[PDB]
């Protein structure tokens, strides 16, 4: 599928927003469409989602009294609506599917993205729970390393760690599922690995096209939502 | 410092089974006793251990697994058990070694309309390994017939919802699970009972 969202929207604070996302296919055939925010300061954030099918919600707790997430199979779209809109509340909300599967320490990813929406709110810091490096460099045809440190909660519990990456502009996209698994059309210099409360993603044969913003994403069970990590912008000198 | 049972016990929000959360309990002291005293507890099953020695004890590994079934699967929460939640949600090994605490919820996850949210896998190919988790959205097939990826004949969404309705009696009613597992391995602790612990 591809998942098409509404326009852009700017709000005054303490108002209410309310976005749209449109499955191509038409029918939101057993899906879960889950809304991703990335807000500045606050990295990429889970809010909450909806299985259409059998019209049931989940929704994180520090947006909950505040988000409502609906779904329609008729007009096969999904809404979000956000409350008490406050400026820190500026960001690109993306729509995508939750998918599962079936292992020990097995936890959601989100493989289709949409291009996001953006809302601005016109006129604090939120700590990540996985902690990545801001940066990292590496030289061109070299092994480069990326590191996520989660605590007792999600990594050392067994969750497993899946990455993403996003280039300037553009959305996040899925680049390992599971601890070590690629979707098609990611090349094999890419691996991940789990040990302990931490994760690896390891770029072999580097290259200037593998240099943009890479994410750790696990499940936290002290908060019962998906968690990403701060972020690591990879150079490639 | 002192272990995070009240994040596990008293947290704000419990997950689905099939869903099942997981808690690793690390480098910490556990007083066990402040959860066997309290009378609040329906169900305080211990297999492999007992209750008591748990505090002049020590583990390598110490799982906190958090769920919310109905009353009448309590008890295939035990090892050794079958029944939809033991086979397609959560299943304990036969040499489980921990304790198994359960409580009445209805006053939380119960609505009069009823609670979906919560959920349990009715349909799956194969039974579940001991700790495993499947959180799968797949159409199952009960039949002869492939399902085109949609709900049909034969072909089922594999997930349904508890109505946890207040009125309902105590074996629909909603309840809490949390399951202690101990593993000792010639390794060191990360946990360790009061009675073989330093407090400054
Ligand atoms: C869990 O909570 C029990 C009830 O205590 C009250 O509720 C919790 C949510 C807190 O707000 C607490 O400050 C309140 O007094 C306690 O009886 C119990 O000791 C707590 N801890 C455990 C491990 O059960
Ligand atoms: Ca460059
Ligand atoms: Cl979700």
């Amino acid at each position: 599928v591809q998942l098409v969202q509404s326009g852009a929207e700017v709000k005054k604070p303490g108002s209410s927003v309310k976005v749209s996302c449109k499955a191509s296919g038409g029918t939101f055939s057993s899906y879960t469409i889950s809304w991703v925010r990335q807000a500045p300061g606050q990295g990429l954030e889970w809010m909450g989602g909806i299985i259409p099918i059998l019209g049931t919600t989940n929704y994180a707790q520090k947006f909950q009294g505040r988000v409502t997430i609906t779904a329609d199979e008729s007009t096969s779209t999904a809404y979000m609506e956000l409350s008490s809109l406050r400026s820190e509340d500026t960001a690109v909300y993306y729509c995508a599917r939750k998918f599962g599967y079936s292992g020990y320490g097995a936890t959601w990813y989100f493989d289709l993205w949409g291009r996001g929406t953006l809302v601005t709110v016109s006129s604090g810091g939120s700590q990540s729970v996985l902690t990545q490096p801001p940066s990292v460099s590496g030289a061109p045809g070299q092994r480069v390393t990326i590191s996520c440190t989660g605590n007792s909660s999600n990594i050392g519990a067994g969750y497993d760690v899946h990455w993403y990456q996003q280039f300037p502009g553009t959305a996040p996209k899925l680049l390992i599922y599971g601890n070590s698994n690629r979707p098609s059309g990611v090349p094999d210099r890419f691996s991940g690995s789990k040990s302990g409360t931490s994760a690896s993603l390891a770029i072999t044969g580097l290259q200037a096209e593998d240099e943009a913003d890479y994410y750790c994403q696990s499940y936290d069970s002290s908060l019962s939502g998906s968690v990403f990590g701060g972020g690591t912008k990879l150079t490639v000198l | 410092n002192l272990c995070p049972f009240g994040e596990v016990f008293n947290a704000t929000r419990f997950a689905s089974v099939y869903a099942w959360n997981r808690k690793r309990i690390s480098n910490c002291v556990a007083d066990y006793s402040v959860l066997y005293n309290s009378a609040s507890f329906s169900t305080f099953k211990c297999y492999g251990v007992s209750p008591t020695k748990l505090n002049d004890l020590c583990f390598t590994n110490v799982y906190a697994d958090s769920f919310v079934i109905r009353g009448d699967e309590v008890r295939q929460i035990a090892p050794g058990q079958t029944g939809k939640i033991a086979d397609y949600n959560y299943k304990l090994p036969d040499d489980f070694t921990g304790c198994v605490i359960a409580w009445n919820s209805n006053n939380l996850d119960s609505k009069v309309g009823g609670n979906y949210n919560y959920l349990y896998r009715l349909f799956r190919k194969s039974n579940l390994k001991p700790f495993e988790r499947d959180i799968s959205t797949e159409i199952y097939q009960a039949g002869s017939t492939p399902c085109n990826g949609v709900e049909g004949f034969n072909c089922y969404f594999p997930l349904q919802s508890y109505g946890f309705q207040p009125t309902n009696g105590v074996g629909y009613q909603p309840y809490r699970v949390v399951v202690l597992s101990f593993e000792l391995l010639h390794a060191p602790a990360t946990v360790c009972g009061p009675k073989k612990s330093t407090g400054t």
